[PDB]
């Protein structure tokens, strides 16, 4: 997150680290929504590598013990069958995880809220997006959780040529582009928290940022359009 | 685009 500030410890209980088996040790690679107690909402370009996965729920800094943190291995890892790694202008962006084991619910781990199927922001709607990524383009990881306050573009205005033009699809979200705040690396399958009727849930994936930088004006942050996809991620739940 |  670029532009953030530090979130407290217990404002998102529902923001997971998704991490990969570097040698003798871990490393964060993207982020992710808790939405069962077993399964996990994260990016589908964050796990379409060959790699090994564990979920870390209940985590604030990815380099000092937090003593609130549970450690999860992924047991399968399911991505939208329309998701095109070559192409994520397309959209699709989402993977479902289950994990191995429960994990257990606390103040530090909560399950995300997502929004009713096919629910859409007024433009400017006040969002946050939450995460360990870069501090600035090309920059490097946050240690601790970072948050961003990134208000909502429509689709109609994100789509305008001064924008995304048709790289934005009605499938994702906008959010931000002052050019000052914005998701990065790292930040990938994380989560965008919307304040709707006095409840925050969770309504797009972190999936994409400018070639020209994480942080620039009139490129906004572009997330997955959660509500597009709660018949999918159902689907996958009740089948698994 | 950049996915990040
Ligand atoms: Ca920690």
């Amino acid at each position: 997150v670029v532009g953030g500030t530090e979130a407290q410890r217990n404002s998102w209980p529902s923001q997971i680290s998704l991490q990969y088996r570097s040698g003798s040790s871990w490393a964060h690679t993207c982020g992710g929504t808790l939405i069962r107690q077993n399964w996990v909402m994260t990016a589908a370009h964050c796990v379409d590598r060959e790699l090994t996965f564990r979920v870390v729920v209940g985590e604030h800094n990815l380099n000092q013990n937090n003593g609130t943190e549970q450690y999860v291995g992924v047991q399968k890892i399911v991505v939208h069958p329309y998701w095109n790694t070559d192409d994520v202008a397309a959209g699709y962006d989402i993977a479902l995880l289950r994990l191995a084991q429960s994990v257990t619910l606390n103040s530090y781990v909560q399950l995300g809220v997502l929004p009713r199927a096919g629910t859409i922001l007024r433009n400017n709607s006040p969002c946050y997006i939450t995460g360990w990524g870069l501090t600035r383009t090309n920059g490097q990881l946050a240690q601790t959780l970072q948050q961003a306050y990134l208000p909502t573009v429509d689709y109609a205005i994100c789509s305008s040529s001064s924008y995304w033009g048709s790289t934005v699809k009605n499938s994702m979200v906008c959010a931000g582009g002052d050019g000052v705040r914005s998701g990065c690396q790292g930040d990938s399958g994380g989560p965008l928290h919307c304040l709707v009727n006095g409840q925050y849930a969770v309504h797009g994936v972190t999936s994409f940022v400018s070639r020209l930088g994480c942080n620039v004006t009139r490129k906004p942050t572009v997330f997955t359009r959660v509500s597009a996809y709660i018949s999918w991620i159902n689907n996958v739940i009740a089948s698994n | 685009v950049e996915p990040i």
